């Protein structure tokens, strides 16, 4: 990834470095229903899910997911 | 009911008020002499002789 | 970038997916529970009232 | 079981004059749900912002 | 009912001593007669069995966070295996399995979390 | 005003007083508010009994 | 319970042991004269009038 991508083709999808600003904007705009990863039980004690169903983890880190998007962003021009 | 004094009145699967005032396609009735001393035998749940 | 609210149908679809999982999960189980219980509907008053 | 006040002693009752037309004045005051007019609070429990 | 009370802002008319939230569960407002104290529901930790058949090694897992408060063989938690229980860096849970997770390791393995990967030789790949 | 058995949507504030309520039988809109359990409902065309 | 011997004890929708120790909004008690012959007739709900 290079900060300058296009000749006056201002691209804002640059990752600030992972978590691209457009990706961050949609996640912030959408309701943050589940901030309970990495802090769920402490939060359960501050204000483990009711009784029974327990939300399982995603299996992919937003950083690894960002790395997959980063590979796609770099690949755009070569396949183009 | 007026003709004979009733020792007991019990209706099953129907209301006593409903049996007095309901519309039924057909009425079937049986009259017989049954002793007061033996009333337990004539019960659907029980199996008396 | 400026318009990512109700105007964007796809953003509404993302919100619908988040709402669908939550309603089918936490809301559905909690509402269904207590509905089938004649007395306490949770502990069931096994020794408390029965 | 009357108590506190003595009863059964009076010379006479006051004469009463009744005029319906004077009492017939129209001032309508309908119940409003938005203002919660005449609405009993649930006796079982008090509630939060729900 | 099981309850935990912490200082909270006063809410409710105060005519009734109980506040409920659209359910038979009770917010338990004003548990103390003198001051308002919000009640809490029963709190529990989930357990997940990480088992490899050929290795025949079993591991214990917890949900979201266990490093900050919960401890191994805690007196507070009544049921583990329903008989006996069964110290690592904080992640999705405080795994009974140790060794810890190396920063770089083979991606392929038993499913687990965003970064943890389960191998066989107990080990915690990334 | 006479009292009749009725189902009423009730709004409770942080103070806990019932500031607002819905009759739920007065008109089609009141029935719609009860269905969604909300004073405000999304704009649209809704069937009524 | 110790003060009065109970000829017939039947508890409906509640445990007999629970009534003594349960905590509730209000206590309701009733007293009347009942015949031993009509003790069987008396019930929460009965076919007999």
């Amino acid at each position: 990834i290079i900060p300058g991508f296009g000749g006056d083709f201002n691209l804002t999808l640059l990752e600030p470095v992972a978590r691209s600003a457009i990706e961050d904007l949609l996640f912030d705009k959408v309701t943050i229903a589940d901030p309970g990863y990495m802090q769920g039980y402490d939060d359960c004690m501050q204000q483990q899910y009711v009784a029974g169903y327990k939300v399982l983890p995603p299996l992919m880190d937003v950083n690894m997911e960002a790395a997959y998007t980063s590979s796609l962003l770099g690949s755009i021009a070569g396949v183009g | 009911l007026s003709l004979f004094s009733v020792n007991d009145f019990t209706c099953s699967q129907i209301s006593p008020a409903a049996i007095a005032s309901n519309c039924y396609s057909s009425l079937i009735l049986d009259y017989f002499s049954y002793p007061l001393s033996m009333k337990s035998d004539l019960s659907v749940s029980s199996a008396g002789p | 970038q400026t318009g990512f609210t109700t105007t964007n149908e796809a953003f509404q679809k993302v919100q619908d997916a988040v709402n669908n999982n939550a309603q089918a999960l936490s809301k559905l189980a909690s509402e269904l529970s207590n509905t089938f219980g004649a007395i306490s509907a949770s502990i069931g008053d096994i020794i408390q009232r029965l | 079981y009357v108590d506190v006040g003595p009863d059964s002693v009076k010379s006479a009752c006051i004469e009463v004059d009744i005029q319906q037309t004077f009492f017939d004045k129209t001032w309508p005051r309908p119940i409003d749900v938005s203002k919660a007019d005449g609405i009993i609070y649930p006796q079982g429990r008090t509630y939060s912002n729900i | 009912g099981r309850g935990v009370f912490q200082n909270c802002t006063a809410v409710g008319v105060r005519q009734q001593r109980f506040v409920y939230d659209a359910y038979q569960n009770l917010v338990g407002y004003y548990s103390d007669d003198g001051n308002y104290y919000c009640l809490r529901a029963c709190v529990s930790v989930p357990v997940s069995v990480i088992y490899d058949k050929e290795t025949k090694t079993h591991a214990t897992l917890f949900g979201s966070v266990a490093c900050e408060h919960i401890s191994s063989t805690m007196s507070q938690y009544s049921r583990s295996t329903r008989s006996m229980l069964k110290p690592v860096g904080c992640v999705l849970g405080l795994v009974n399995s140790s060794l810890f997770v190396e920063d770089c390791k083979l991606p392929l393995g038993q499913s687990l979390c965003a970064l943890p990967d389960t191998p066989s030789t107990m080990r915690l790949a990334s | 005003y006479k009292l009749q058995p009725l189902t009423f949507l009730l709004d409770f504030s942080v103070d806990g007083y019932i500031r607002r309520a819905i009759d739920c039988g007065f008109n089609d809109l009141s029935q719609l508010h009860c269905s969604y359990e909300s004073f405000d409902v999304e704009s649209g065309v809704y069937s009524v009994s």
